[PDB]
């Protein structure tokens, strides 16, 4: 999980 | 030949409610978009309306979770559509 | 017996896709904004989108690593096009973002309102009474939506 | 069990888009509410979902117009609903 | 085969109705509002709402000419109630308003966000996974939505 | 015809  | 409001017939599909983050997996795309397309592809054929489709997206993205941060994502559509929007195939 | 938006039109309508990946100038030029990783994966979204809407008979129109400047420009074009023979218009934006805004590949900010308001009835009569859809995939803040327990829906 | 986001399952029904006015007729109520109830009463029985109902409201309120100030009203629902919301009768 | 919110519950759930009519106090205390007129007709909405949702098996809970103070208070109560045997919650607000806010009968402002955020999952676990509906009837500005011509549907 |  990688936040925009 | 009647009148409708200037801002009628819009459909905004946000990937997340305000103030929050949305997720993107380097290997398979964003939770939102992927789900959007998945749902679109199996729904539209069946003649389902966009709002229905968007709801299913809401369901699905809700069950997802960023284990690392224990976080989640809540999609939020808004609309001024005056009819059912369907995408026949 | 429910009213429905007509959707027969030969090419249906355009489907833009502002796909922002390389936020190089972002991290460079915008102080409070370095470290904002390139959006690795967008490509997959863009692909999926293209395929999906292509299958739905839409004319895809990709655009990559656009800056705010460039985005406005692109929308201006479609804002001014004649959609008379089109039944719908769709604009997808894949990029970084914050509260109510979208980040340009150059770090500049674009209010989502400014984007969608480009296609009101006055702004673009060719689309009057036709579905104008915008899918925005980006962050709207740095907070994490917390989870709450429930039964089996 | 399982988890869903903090802000899930919401349905906000605004009578007007932002920055604009909504109308109230001293003799019969607001365009929005009246329409909402009208639609609700004939739809829910038939088993229609709330989003569908709200869409009909959008249609209806769009055809309405305050001639004097040559104005109109555009309702705008927003939602995080993860299922179809139906009100059986 | 579409998921649906359960709706059998004996009383279904509460259905508040903040019905603001007499804005005289607001006229007195708030200068920029030296002229908000009373919302003549609300009564008809309140009535219609009551009848409609009553027919839908909801327990109506009216409140009249509430001030911001009073509104928050009322929501606090329902926020803290135990909705465990309820399948849904509804809150209707009939009043004056402006961009993103609701006007209290006394002229004070209540951000619509402050109102709905009262019922998140944390804030009220008894409602977790249950539809929380808010109908807000008020102005969101002083501008007139302009009309545009089109073809019959 | 009155605004809210």
């Amino acid at each position: 999980d990688e936040v925009d | 030949t009647r009148y409708i409001p200037d801002e009628a017939d819009f459909l905004l599909g946000m990937a997340t409610v305000n103030n929050c983050v949305s997720y993107r997996n380097p290997a398979e795309g964003t939770w939102y978009i992927q789900s959007l397309c998945q749902s679109l592809r199996e729904r539209c054929p069946r003649g389902d309306d966009i709002l229905t489709i968007l709801t299913e997206v809401n369901y699905e993205v809700s069950n997802k979770d960023d284990k690392k941060n224990m976080g989640k994502q809540m999609p939020q559509p808004t609309f001024t559509l005056r009819k059912k929007l369907v995408f026949p195939s | 017996l429910d009213k429905v938006y007509q959707m027969k039109s030969k090419p249906r309508g355009y489907c833009l896709i502002i796909n922002n990946h390389n936020f190089a100038k972002a991290r460079e030029k915008v102080p409070k904004l370095h470290s904002i990783r390139d959006r690795n994966g967008t490509h997959l979204d863009a692909g999926a989108l293209t395929t999906t809407f292509e299958e739905l008979h839409f004319e895809i129109k990709p655009h990559h690593d656009c800056t705010v400047e460039q985005i406005y420009e692109i929308l201006k074009i479609y804002q001014l096009m004649d959609h008379s023979n089109m039944d719908c218009f769709i604009c997808c934006i894949l990029s970084h973002g914050d509260k109510g805004i979208i980040y340009g590949t150059d770090g500049q900010e674009a209010p989502i309102y400014e984007l969608t308001s480009q296609f009101t009835g006055l702004k673009c009569p060719s689309l009057a009474g036709k579905p104008k859809v915008f899918f925005i995939q980006a962050c709207q803040g740095d907070n994490y939506q917390k989870g709450i327990p429930v039964e089996t829906d």
